[PDB]
């Protein structure tokens, strides 16, 4: 008589319900670790959220970007959730570390969600309260992401230019696929020429796509030599390739 | 969870750090060509993550027998090292260190009668590296322990108050083979993280991943 | 006298877990605080004449 | 006991390999007591290398020793 | 009332103000500071060996000794060098 | 724990002008780093006392294996004659010297911080 | 306000009265590394402390 206790037992107990109602005491930590095993149900972060809104404003950095890695990974858009959420970042913006702004950033960036205060204090964040070579351990397209996230909203911040364009290199741009760095090329040499800004390391974006120009099209290939010509006049000297020697 | 308070400018902190200084100097970086700049610091970074950490490995390895070596000659203690299997175990461990990173750099492949004779060769680093530090410490104890009996011997068959000329130069022998055993203690420590580092620096190197495309001028 | 103990896998065992304690403590609790102090007064001497210079354009008291 | 008498002869003719280490670990520090007679400016590179030269010079008298070792009690 | 401050200050007073090259007047058989350590530490040595030597004896030495007894035990049950010969000669010389 | 230059600000404009002279030592003293004073001297830590007795019954555990040993007499003739060693090694050895010699090895206490000047700083 | 002015300039670093004021604008330059070094040991000397 066992098969109809555990089928009783079955549908009764371990269900959607419970599993959302053991998950309300750490919730970044369960939405985090249950979006990356996979599940990705809406109405579970529909409860999610009114789980975390008020103790938002409150929470740890860590907890901050887990929460908003998981909303990012269920794509559950909540207002006044991430209202929180970043109220928290322009909070203590000092304590964020540069790949947590980068993954908050691409999940406000998935939604158009941004702030001129959040913009400034993610900006001065990266700039002034983490190190100068935190963008060098990033991978060039969470730098990408965020480069075109200030180029939607239009925020000019030259001092952040300045700290993202030194992740861009053939290191970070040789770490990505081939589609994925002709996306990284393509995003990073539009935003770069929104801002009217060229620094000495936009060549080696430049370069990621002339040294392999078979995935790029006749457009995309007018767009890179457009940021060519553009960067050429700003730093003073023609664009040449260097081979091995 | 809560982490104890440290005065700056402690005598182990300026200590440790001289050490760490020291064994990061055996293996300093290459020079670039092009100029040190924010075009050339990922670069520099990744440079710096291809190398591998000799200078906490040679300080580890400093630490631990120069600890072993000085509880040898404390008293009422026998050095760790003095056993066979603890100073060949560590010796071994650099050996098998430098050979895996060796390895590793040639995509874990393993490697005309040249080369068994430099497999011997290499392969005798592993044997050296431990037999040397593990033999001065058994020699200096043993032959201590031989000289100690024969001092022992003269008050013990010549009176305890009676032969004073010949009990006190003995017993300056012993006490400069004990200073000795000082000096070897210390030297045993650095020549083992001495020849650590080459041994490791031997395939520390690796390739510069520079600019490929550049603004002429 | 004996030149092998009685185990050899135990004094290796042993050898490791000593260097591998000292690997740990070095990386985790001493080189964390040799490089707060070191990294601080580096730090300050290598911006010494960038800093006073950005600070002087900076203020207008002059 | 045959083979014990033969461990002591042959431990006692063993060791005469010292007498050519300690030939040239003399030879050695000689040297470096020339080496920075010629340029003191760098004697406290030198003495460095003196350590190391000594270094390798001394694991041919442990190799020496080990046998003499593996001979009389193994 | 404490033990501890007692120790300290006490082994302080006889680490830094005691001082044996001065208090004798040393200064006048010794040359230098640095001989009168020299032969203290190898006088601690010959004293530290005497006292052990002399602590506990008459025994039969595991020690080599060079054919020298201590002038009292010619073949009794101290120079033996056979050591099972010396334990039967030490219970016979331990039953008196 | 606030700002003390915002408690100086404060504390200095909210005085008169026929106090200020005689407030600015409260003012200084008000805002001035806590060197937090002598406490009572206490007994040994519960670690102190754990590293004394177990180095004491550890020299005690190696004291007995020595006796039990073979060589025994010179065992405890090689604990006189290492003993002898860390005695002259208290009398030898030049231990401020040594102090700033170590101090020398670190750059962090080699030499003084080289930072802010009063001049890039000043505030008229 | 220039007795309190002053008073939280000297309270916050008091070394700032070894500099008379009417010598101060002839120690200035363009760049800061030109600033006259008549003053500079002494103001970062007395800034150390009174011990
Ligand atoms: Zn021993």
């Amino acid at each position: 008589p066992s098969q109809n206790l555990v089928s009783t037992f079955a549908n009764k107990v371990i269900v959607e319900e419970n599993l959302v109602n053991v998950a309300e005491i750490d919730v970044p930590f369960w939405s985090y670790w249950l979006s990356s095993a996979g599940f990705t149900s809406k109405d579970a972060f529909v409860k999610f959220a009114e789980a975390v809104k008020p103790k938002v404003a409150a929470l740890s950095t860590s907890d901050i970007t887990n929460l908003t890695v998981a909303f990012k990974r269920a794509n559950y858009y909540d207002k006044d959730l991430f209202t929180g959420i970043e109220a928290n970042v322009s909070a203590n913006f000092t304590k964020f570390e540069t790949e947590q702004l980068l993954q908050i950033v691409a999940t406000f960036d998935a939604f158009n969600h941004s702030s001129v205060a959040f913009l400034d204090d993610v900006a001065d964040s990266i700039t002034y309260c983490n190190h100068y070579l935190a963008p060098v351990r990033a991978g060039a397209d969470e730098l990408a992401t965020l480069l075109t996230y200030y180029a939607k909203n239009g925020h000019e911040r030259a001092d952040l230019l300045a700290t993202v364009a030194r992740g861009f290199s053939e290191v970070s741009l040789g770490k990505l696929s081939a589609a994925q760095r002709k996306d990284t090329v393509l995003s990073a040499l539009k935003a770069f020429q929104t801002f009217g800004f060229y620094p000495e390391s936009i060549e080696a974006v430049i370069g990621a796509a002339l040294v392999s120009p078979a995935e790029y099209s006749a457009e995309e290939l007018k767009e890179v030599e457009a940021v060519k010509v553009a960067a050429e006049n700003a730093l003073g000297g023609e664009f040449v390739l260097i081979q091995e020697g | 969870s809560s982490v104890r308070d440290v005065k700056t400018g402690s005598l182990p902190t300026n200590f440790l750090t001289g050490v760490y200084r020291f064994w990061r100097s055996q293996n300093p970086a290459e020079k670039p060509h092009d100029p040190v700049n924010d075009r050339l610091l990922p670069a520099v970074v990744d440079a710096s993550d291809k190398r591998a950490s000799i200078g906490t490995w040679a300080t580890t390895f400093f630490c631990t027998i120069i600890s072993c070596n000085l509880l040898g000659l404390m008293p009422f203690n026998e050095a760790p090292t003095s056993g066979l299997g603890f100073a060949t175990g560590l010796g071994v461990s650099v050996w098998a260190t430098a050979t895996i990173l060796g390895l590793s750099k040639t995509g874990f492949k393993f490697p005309f009668i040249f080369v068994p004779l430099e497999t011997i060769s290499y392969t005798f680093r592993a044997v050296s590296l431990g037999v040397r530090l593990w033999v001065n410490m058994l020699a200096g104890h043993t032959l201590l322990h031989i000289l100690t009996g024969m001092a022992l011997a003269l008050p013990f068959s010549l009176g305890f108050f009676s032969m004073v000329p010949a009990t006190f130069g003995v017993c300056c022998l012993l006490s400069a083979l004990v200073g000795l055993e000082y000096l070897v203690a210390v030297l045993q420590s650095g020549v083992f993280s001495i020849l650590s580092t080459v041994y490791v620096g031997e395939f520390n190197h690796d390739k510069f991943i520079g600019p490929a495309a550049k603004i002429v001028k | 006298m004996k030149l092998l103990p009685e185990s050899l896998q135990q004094e290796a065992a042993t050898a490791a877990v000593v260097a591998s304690w000292v690997l740990w403590h070095l990386d985790t609790q001493l080189l964390p605080t040799i490089m707060r102090e070191h990294k601080l007064h580096a730090c300050w001497a290598a911006a010494a004449k960038r800093y006073n210079e950005k600070l002087f354009k900076l203020n207008p008291s002059y | 006991s045959v083979l014990a008498a033969s461990k002591m002869v042959g431990a006692g003719c063993a060791t005469i390999a010292l007498a050519g280490v300690g030939a040239g670990l003399g030879v050695m520090f000689g040297s470096l007591i020339n080496g920075a007679a010629r340029n003191p400016n760098i004697a406290k590179q030198l003495v460095g290398y003196a350590l190391l030269g000594f270094a390798l010079t001394e694991s041919i008298a442990l190799f020496s020793l080990l046998v003499v070792f593996l001979i009389l009690f193994a | 009332m404490a033990v501890t401050s007692f120790l300290g200050k006490a082994f302080e007073k006889y680490f830094y103000d005691f001082s044996a090259y001065e208090q004798f007047g040393l200064n006048r058989f010794l040359s230098s500071k640095g001989q009168y350590v020299a032969l203290r530490h190898v006088g601690f040595v010959m004293v530290g060996v005497n006292v052990l030597l002399a602590a506990n004896f008459p025994f039969n030495p595991p020690f080599p000794t060079i054919g020298m007894c201590p002038a009292g035990w010619e073949g009794t049950w101290v120079c033996q060098a056979d050591k099972a010969k010396a334990l039967e000669m030490y219970k016979e010389w331990k039953k008196s | 724990e606030g700002n003390s230059v915002a408690g100086i600000i404060k504390s200095v404009n909210e005085t008169s002008g026929a106090n200020l002279l005689s407030s600015l030592k409260t003012i200084k003293a008000q805002a001035a780093p806590i060197y937090p004073a002598a406490a009572s001297s206490t007994g040994y830590s519960t670690q102190a006392k754990i590293a004394l007795f177990g180095a004491l019954s550890w020299i005690l555990y190696r004291a007995d294996g020595q006796s039990k040993a073979h060589e025994w007499i010179v065992d405890l003739n090689l604990n006189v004659l290492q003993a002898a060693w860390l005695i002259s090694f208290s009398s030898l050895i030049p231990f401020r010297a040594v102090y700033f010699a170590f101090r020398g090895m670190a750059p962090a206490t080699a030499s003084t911080l080289n930072g802010l000047k009063t001049f890039s700083s000043i505030s008229l | 306000r220039l007795l309190k002015l002053w008073a939280k300039r000297l309270l916050v670093s008091p070394e700032l009265a070894i500099v008379p004021l009417n010598e101060f604008d002839a120690q200035l330059a363009s760049k800061f590394e030109g600033i006259s070094p008549k003053y500079q040991e002494l103001l970062s000397a007395v800034a150390q402390g009174n011990k």
